[PDB]
């Protein structure tokens, strides 16, 4: 809070915050990509997909 | 000294050669596997090797003479080839086995045994011919459904299933006079081989017409005969290209010479003045690659065939090339041109002034077949020569630009991307 209860302190602190997290999802995100990359999406069979795949 | 041709029912078609020691008479029929339909495909080439079977051969030997036959798409042919002087002996033996003899070679026990025969030797082209093997494919995906689709050798599944009566049904259709041309190459005379033919009488099926079928068709299309068991890829692309006799016949011929053939063990191969070249060796992105132009009745094919062990790479040998094609239409400099000009002349003159009289007799058969004279190297040389930049330009943004293509290919193809991928690079972006 910064004080005593959700007062100035909190939102300014909230909205600065709220600026920086989405970079950090982001980078979270890419990470999430790296993940996917080493062996590629799944499929709908649920069998592997390396006999044939398509750009 | 300009080949004569002469006819009296039987078209007779002569180009005598002083410098020849030897000689070779034929009949070349102006058909081929393109008259042959799904089910008997296979019997012309098994009537070649009947003509070859043993029996005949053995008793041409004894005369001193030599058998040669040719499958084609549009035709096929019958040569004997013999020293300048038994000449004669060559009509004989041709006469009788194309008038006189019937049940002799047509036996229980010959064909049979030359059935299989050629049943082995397809087996064996489809086994482990892969780059022939993939441009019969090129052919058959191209062409589907058309009568230039069709194998030459035949295939497996209809040649097991041929007999005599298909053998005879096929002759009594094509092997007739009004689709035949009797040829005469090497050191022969054509008055020597014109009274030895009209000394004889007869006239066996006269007046008789082959029969007619449906034209042939392009279909942008593909076919993968994926086998990673093998140690390269083998594959063959093309776009529609021209027929014979077609107004830029020779326009697509310097094309094809501007990318040329290579072989990437050869070091005078791998100096050629082709930019391709530049592209493809730094990474060694293949064996060996020779363009084509290919040229037929009806149809024709314009492209590539090429082997590669950079099974990882593939993507980029197809890219580099069509992206080389592209060029044909906005880019080809004079230089090119001039180059590909010299070296077709070259290709020509090796084709045509051959040492060869039985590879003189087919292409003379061949083409007084089709538009009842041979043309001339002087004539050739002189349209070439004519050939310009912007008639490349123009022939290229018509055949090759944004247009649809024909794809084989055989061996470790993991690498060779998705049709639509291939096709979108034979275009560049542009503002
Ligand atoms: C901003 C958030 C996210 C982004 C941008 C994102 C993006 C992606 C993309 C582009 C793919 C590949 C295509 C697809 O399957 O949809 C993927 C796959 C996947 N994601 Fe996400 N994702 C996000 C959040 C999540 C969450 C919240 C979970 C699970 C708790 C998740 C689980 C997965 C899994 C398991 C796959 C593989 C699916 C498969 O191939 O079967 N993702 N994601
Ligand atoms: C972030 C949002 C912004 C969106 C903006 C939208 C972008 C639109 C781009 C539109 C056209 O871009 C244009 O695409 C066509 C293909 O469709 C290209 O065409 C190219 O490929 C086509 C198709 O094989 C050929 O016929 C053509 O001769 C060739 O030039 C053209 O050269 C390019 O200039």
């Amino acid at each position: 809070w910064g004080g005593f209860s959700v007062s100035n302190p909190t939102i300014q602190r909230f909205f600065a915050l709220h600026y920086l997290v989405p970079f950090i999802i982001a980078a979270m995100v890419i990470m999430h990509l790296m993940a996917l990359h080493i062996h590629g999406s799944s499929n709908p069979l649920g069998i592997t997909g390396n006999l044939d795949r398509i750009p | 000294a300009e080949v004569t041709q002469l006819s009296n029912g039987i078209v007779v078609a002569t180009e005598h050669n002083p410098s020849a020691h030897t000689a070779s008479v034929g009949v070349v029929f102006g058909s081929g596997a393109a008259n042959e339909n799904p089910y008997n495909n296979g019997v012309s080439n098994l009537w070649k090797n009947i003509f070859l079977s043993k029996e005949n051969s053995a008793v041409a030997a004894k005369e001193g003479l030599a058998l040669s036959s040719n499958i084609s798409r549009d035709f096929q042919s019958y040569i004997v080839s013999s020293l300048p002087g038994s000449t004669d002996k060559s009509l004989d033996f041709l006469n009788q086995s194309f008038i006189q003899q019937k049940a002799n070679l047509l036996s229980s026990s010959n064909f049979e045994a030359t059935k299989k025969s050629v049943l082995k030797q397809v087996q064996d082209f489809e086994d482990n011919d892969h780059p022939n093997r993939v441009l019969e494919h090129l052919h058959s995906t191209a062409f589907q459904n058309t009568p230039l689709s069709l194998p030459t050798r035949g295939t497996l599944e209809s040649l097991e299933n041929l007999v005599v009566a298909d053998l005879e049904s096929f002759a009594n259709n094509h092997f007739l006079n009004s689709n035949a041309v009797v040829v005469g190459t090497g050191n022969i005379k054509h008055e020597d081989l014109v009274n030895s033919i009209e000394s004889k009488n007869l006239s066996l099926q006269t007046g008789t017409k082959p029969v007619l079928k449906k034209k042939a068709a392009f279909l942008g299309s593909e076919v993968r005969l994926r086998d990673d068991t093998l140690p390269k890829a083998w594959i063959s692309l093309a776009v529609e290209g021209e027929p014979v006799n077609s107004p830029n016949y020779f326009v697509a011929k310097l094309a094809a010479q501007i990318f040329g053939s290579y072989n990437a063990f050869e070091p005078a191969s791998r100096l050629q003045g082709i930019k391709l070249l530049d592209n493809i060796q730094e990474y060694q992105l293949c064996d060996n690659f020779n363009h084509f132009s290919l040229s037929y009745k009806d149809s024709g094919l314009w492209g590539f065939s090429t082997a590669t062990r950079n099974v990882t790479m593939i993507d980029d040998l197809i890219h580099f090339t069509l992206k080389q094609w592209n060029r044909l239409t906005i880019s080809v400099t004079d230089t090119e041109v001039e180059r590909a000009k010299s070296l077709l002349k070259l290709q020509l003159g090796q084709l045509y002034e051959s040492g060869n009289p039985v590879n003189d007799a087919n292409l003379l058969g061949a083409e007084v077949l089709i538009k009842g004279s041979k043309l001339s190297l002087g004539e050739a040389f002189k349209k070439i020569d004519a050939i310009t930049v912007k008639d490349v330009k123009a022939w290229a943004g018509k055949r090759l630009w944004d247009q649809d293509i024909a794809i084989a290919g055989t061996g470790q193809i993991e690498g060779l991307l998705d049709y639509m991928r291939i096709r979108s690079d034979m275009s560049m972006m542009r503002w």
